């Protein structure tokens, strides 16, 4: 079962996940294909930020869902 | 035909029996944009604060929940800086028989209990599950700052 | 060695006999292993930067390679040179410095040093002066590419082992550079664009023979390539079209087949199109914003005085390093534009894309006879097996190229007769949702379709009209495919509307310029009303709140601007709200224009009882905002930037009314929408249109006023009927609508009375009982004729005094 | 105490309860067959919620009373 | 006798094998030297899928030949 993740640059990526997999598990897999450490990868679903300690079996279970990536940068003037 | 008379009769019912700690009404003569005012529960740090509500009734109110947002800034985990409320009956748990008075009572019940398993603000949610003395103090501090 | 490179034109005959000496003796490989690593050392150490700028040196290097490659007995064993293949732990950026083929393939005019040399001298050259700089290098780059092609092709035909060795060599480069598609890839750890662009061009030129205009050599490429596991292309982590990982693995296990070079090359060239030039174009597109960010950073520092000795020198050096970085960036952006504008190279890439589209359409064909005979026109289970297990880059690459490459007036896409091959593949993707389950790559394909159908500055038909007219497969089903994909884009949500924006342009242009599509529409509404009614409803639903979203976003932008009228996240959200406001304003105008041009010719589809009540409410709600203080008081700076022209939108809004003004149902529905109806609204609109001289005809205003008068007398009759029904019993009221029930039916769950329409609308959203949360269906209801008899009796009793 | 509870589709389960139990104790009687977390314990009884933290002696549940168990979709 | 095994990433490794050894024993040796579980491993010889129960002599694999090990695409 696979989910969609999208970014502010218009890049669409696919990612196969499991209900028992944690959110940090998804961040780690995205890190490999995106070069972004999980600490900067923030995900938006239904307008509410997710939690690292949670999994993918509580936020509105449904297949072919599409998450959004909000990129917070370590550094700010 | 579909929306006006329902809102009119719901307004008339609250006009007959106003809520004790709450008060709601339309903004001017615009029937689809109301304003509600509530007073915090005594068994809570939100007591003594008065909050106004921003209400936007959709064109299909009798079958879709309203768009209602807070106006006053409140130190609460389920309420963001935009005044949005993380509540259940404003979502797929909506029922056509529910009235706006019951929705305002549910707002007060949420203010009383403050369900933390819905983290609209992660920092306040972490604060509530670790130490009450800072959450309760900050709630009254921001009530004194804003809700006066 | 040094003198050999310096004077290769004199040693070309003396050393040739030395090379031939070892051919007959069988010891050629020793000298091959002795010379080429020495040449690599000379290019790396003795010359700090072996690039295109030193015209003397690489011309001699290519001459040496041409001298060596011609010999048939040498090219067959050329892959045994020490260091020919890279290391297993070799870094992706070290391919071009520790390989025999490395430095020579990196010869490209898009290098940083060449850009600094030929662009950094003057930064504000004119458009005419710009083309000369590019053309001074494009011809030389063509010679370099031709010579590299001549070398590599002779490596191909040298022997059977050489063609496998080179495919392995390219596979190891392709897999190490999968981060080129990333948002911020490690440019200092990945391969340069110049090293990979030449490689991408070489394989495309390799594809020229068996991608001929006869398309008869199309069978040389195996359509059953991905049934067997790939030994060169790493498919691990690569998304398939309409198959997940487990089904793909079982399909590898299912059906348990010899490798061939033609198919090995034809799918490696697509990988290089995607992860190569596909990443290069995304790298160049972000140059327009990084320069803007760096200019602000440099501007901020320039206002600071420098007194502290330790800090003043640091500040002075910070400005100089950023000046050099800005020089390099502005040189690179200008160099890449000229590289991309060279038609002699881009025509070949686009022709290859057309041939690959032909090949893909042949694969989709159940008879596999597409280039000769035309094809005839849940989702994953019914998808074709060969098509479903293919990866997702074979579509993403060409679409990214065509989207990016279309922004130039010098585009190869324009006036290319072989273009229609890609369009048939795009329409095939449009028709059947079984082919791809991804709606996002579909949105990119549709946006590319929107770009292709944009009218030019001279208002002439775009470069796609001829193919939309003169393609026998497209004109059969383009309309239905677009109408079907409009409603599925539904599956916050700040991106489901841009696809609707792209669909709107295509719909309006096709309705304008193509009368055959003007017959297919109307035929769609008259013989397939069920399909088209859903499209009408989907267009109507979003249009209610697009204007609300635009008004909220423009107010947000104004508030953010006044915040700075007294940190950078506020500017970021200003840009984010500006883009969403522009999208809202554009899509609302496109929806209203489509409503106008559709109510112009088929008003009968707009008067159905299932949309007539929604349409009047939506139109009245949109009208009150435009004529009311909300739009007038919102004074947006440069309204043409956001396409926010309520004056221009009001004309279409009123034309929607007058087009439907010849229907009694539409007149009655508007008079029954008390939410947003007022006779003064049209009176205000009269003066608003009068402000814009020549925008609205006097007869146009007269028709609008006649419609308003008819609606006003209709609502006066309605309120006359309303006043004669005063006090009413509570039992004759709908517990959810609080009105008199026309057709009261009994709920089986809660045992309460409700109107048929009320519960029908509720069940249209959820199949649950409003009163006790019990499951409920339309077939579970029970009509209440006894209560309707009392309703009639009470209505007649009230008629006894009226 | 024999008590009844029904899901959305219409399936119902039968088991025992006690007058001195709690709402989570009835929920603890729910995961023994299906396995749903106690946080998702939703009791829609005549249009009003039954709070999970309270005891059984406050929700006036009689013999063979039918409850309504719907899986939760919390978050947001 | 020794053989050469080639990977999708380009790793070249040696392995002492015997003609009568089972393919699963070869995968066990590959796991011993690299840690890749045998079920995840998938060996290719002469462009043909292999079978665990067969031997090297059954597939006519000469010594010092080239093997292609494809890691079966793992899920997420």
């Amino acid at each position: 079962m696979q989910i969609f993740v999208k970014t502010l640059t218009g890049k669409t990526i696919t990612l196969e996940v499991e209900p028992s997999d944690t959110i940090e598990n998804v961040k780690a897999k995205i890190q490999d294909k995106e070069g972004i450490p999980p600490d900067q990868q923030r995900l938006i679903f239904a307008g509410c930020q997710l939690e690292d300690g949670r999994t993918l079996s509580d936020y509105n279970i449904q297949k072919e869902s599409t998450l959004h990536l909000v990129l917070r940068l370590r550094g700010g003037d | 035909m579909s929306s006006s008379k329902r809102i009119a009769k719901e307004l008339s019912d609250l006009e007959r029996d106003p809520p004790t700690s709450s008060s709601a009404g339309p903004v001017g003569d615009d029937l689809y944009h109301w304003q509600a005012s509530i007073m915090g529960p005594a068994d809570s740090p939100y007591a003594g604060g008065v909050f106004f509500l921003s209400i936007h009734f959709p064109t299909d109110y009798p079958f879709k929940p309203p768009k209602i947002s807070f106006t006053t800034k409140i130190y609460h985990p389920n309420i963001n800086a935009n005044g949005n409320i993380c509540l259940d009956i404003l979502k797929d748990q909506w029922s056509p028989a529910l009235t706006l008075s019951k929705v305002l009572l549910s707002i007060s019940s949420l203010l009383t209990d403050a369900n933390p398993d819905d983290p609209l603000v992660p920092e306040i949610a972490h604060i509530y599950k670790t130490d009450r003395p800072k959450y309760e103090a900050t709630a009254r501090e921001w009530t004194k700052k804003y809700a006066v | 060695i040094t003198g050999i490179v310096s004077n290769v034109n004199s040693y070309t005959d003396f050393l040739s006999q030395i090379i031939q000496r070892a051919i007959l003796e069988g010891t050629a490989l020793d000298l091959l292993n002795a010379v080429f690593p020495t040449l690599l050392e000379y290019c790396n150490k003795h010359v700090s930067h072996f690039d295109l700028n030193e015209s003397v040196i690489y011309n001699n290097v290519l001459t040496i390679f041409e001298l060596f490659v011609t010999f048939k007995p040498i090219a067959e064993i050329f892959t045994k040179i020490d260091g020919f293949f890279a290391d297993y732990s070799c870094k992706p950026q070290d391919f071009e410095r520790k390989t025999i083929l490395g430095p020579i393939l990196s010869l490209s005019p898009i290098e940083a040093a060449v850009a600094i040399r030929n662009y950094g001298d003057n930064l504000l050259r004119s458009k005419q002066q710009t083309a000369m700089i590019h053309e001074s290098l494009q011809a030389e780059h063509k010679v370099v590419i031709d010579r590299l092609f001549f070398i590599v092709d002779k490596l191909v035909r040298g022997s059977l082992n050489s063609r496998t060795d080179m495919i392995s060599y390219f596979a190891h480069i392709a897999n190490k550079n999968h981060l080129r598609r990333a948002d911020h890839p490690p440019f200092k750890e990945l391969s340069s664009n110049g090293f990979m662009s030449n490689i991408t061009l070489l394989l495309v030129r390799f594809s020229q023979p068996f991608l001929d205009i006869s398309y008869k050599k199309i069978d040389k490429i195996d359509a059953n390539y991905f049934n067997n596991p790939s030994l060169f292309i790493d498919l691990s982590g690569e998304t398939r079209l309409n198959s997940d990982f487990k089904e793909a693995d079982a399909f590898y296990d299912k059906n348990r087949s010899k490798p061939n070079f033609i198919s090995d090359c034809f799918f490696l060239t697509l990988t290089y199109l995607h992860y190569g030039l596909g990443g290069t174009l995304s790298f160049e597109e972000k140059m327009g914003s990084e320069i803007k960010a760096l200019k602000e950073e440099i501007e901020k520092v320039k206002k600071i005085a420098a007194n502290h000795d330790v800090f003043a020198r640091f500040i002075t050096a910070q400005l100089s390093k950023m000046e050099k970085a800005l020089k390099t960036t502005e040189s690179l952006r200008f160099a890449l534009q000229g590289f991309f504008a060279h038609r002699s190279l881009q025509l070949e890439v686009f022709d290859f894309i057309c041939g690959a589209s032909t090949f893909l359409i042949r694969v989709v064909d159940p008879e596999h006879e597409f280039p000769f005979k035309q094809i005839k026109l849940f989702l994953r289970a019914h998808a074709p097996v060969p098509f479903k297990y293919y990866p997702e880059f074979v579509v993403e690459g060409p679409v990214n190229y065509s989207l990016y490459i279309s922004k130039y007036q010098t585009s190869p896409i324009f006036r290319n007769p072989r273009l229609g091959s890609f369009v048939e593949f795009t329409t095939m993707v449009l028709r059947c949702p079984e082919l791809v389950s991804n709606p996002h790559l579909k949105g990119k394909l549709v946006q590319l379709l929107s770009v292709g159908a944009m009218p030019l500055t001279d208002n002439s038909p775009g470069f796609m009209m001829d193919i939309f007219e003169h393609d026998e497969l497209v004109n059969k089903n383009l309309l239905y495919a677009l109408l079907d994909f409009y409603v599925i884009v539904e599956k916050q949500f700040y991106d489901k509307f841009n696809s609707r924006y792209s669909i709107s342009i295509i719909l309006e242009e096709l309705y304008y310029k193509i009368p055959s599509y003007k017959n297919q529409l109307i035929w769609q509404s008259q013989n397939n009303a069920d399909f088209f009614v859903r499209f009408v409803a989907r267009m109507l639903n979003d249009l209610t709140f697009l204007l609300d979203e635009g008004l909220s976003n423009l107010a947000e932008v104004h508030n953010i601007q006044n915040e700075l009228d007294n940190d950078k996240e506020l500017q970021t959200r200003l840009a984010s709200a500006s883009r969403q406001a522009k999208s809202s304003c554009g899509l609302a105008d496109k929806s209203m224009k489509l409503f106008e041009i559709y109510s112009k010719d088929i008003p009968a589809a707009f008067v159905t009882p299932e949309i007539v009540y929604r349409l009047a409410s939506m139109l009245n709600y949109n009208l009150e905002s435009l004529v009311g203080p909300k739009c007038g008081e919102l004074k947006v700076k440069d309204p043409q930037s956001y396409s926010f022209n309520p004056k221009d939108l009001l004309k279409a809004l009123t034309t929607v009314y007058i087009n439907l003004s010849e229907q009694s149902e539409f007149i009655s529905a508007v008079a029954k929408d008390e939410r947003s109806f007022n006779r003064n609204l049209f009176v205000r609109a009269v003066d608003i249109l009068g402000r814009k001289t020549g925008l609205a005809s006097p007869e146009f205003i007269e028709k609008l006023l006649n419609f308003a008068n008819k609606a006003e007398e209709q609502r006066k009759a309605d309120e006359e009927e309303d006043l004669e029904y005063g006090d009413v019993p509570d039992e004759f009221l709908d517990p959810l609508m609080y009105t008199i029930m026309k057709d009261p039916v009994i709920l089986p769950a809660s045992k309460m009375n409700i109107d048929r329409s009320t519960i029908k609308a509720h069940l249209l959203s959820d199949s649950t009982d409003p009163f006790n949360r019990m499951p409920l269906k339309l077939e579970d209801v029970t009509p209440n004729e006894e209560l309707r008899q009392k309703i009639l009796c009470f209505k007649k009793q009230k008629k006894e005094e009226a």
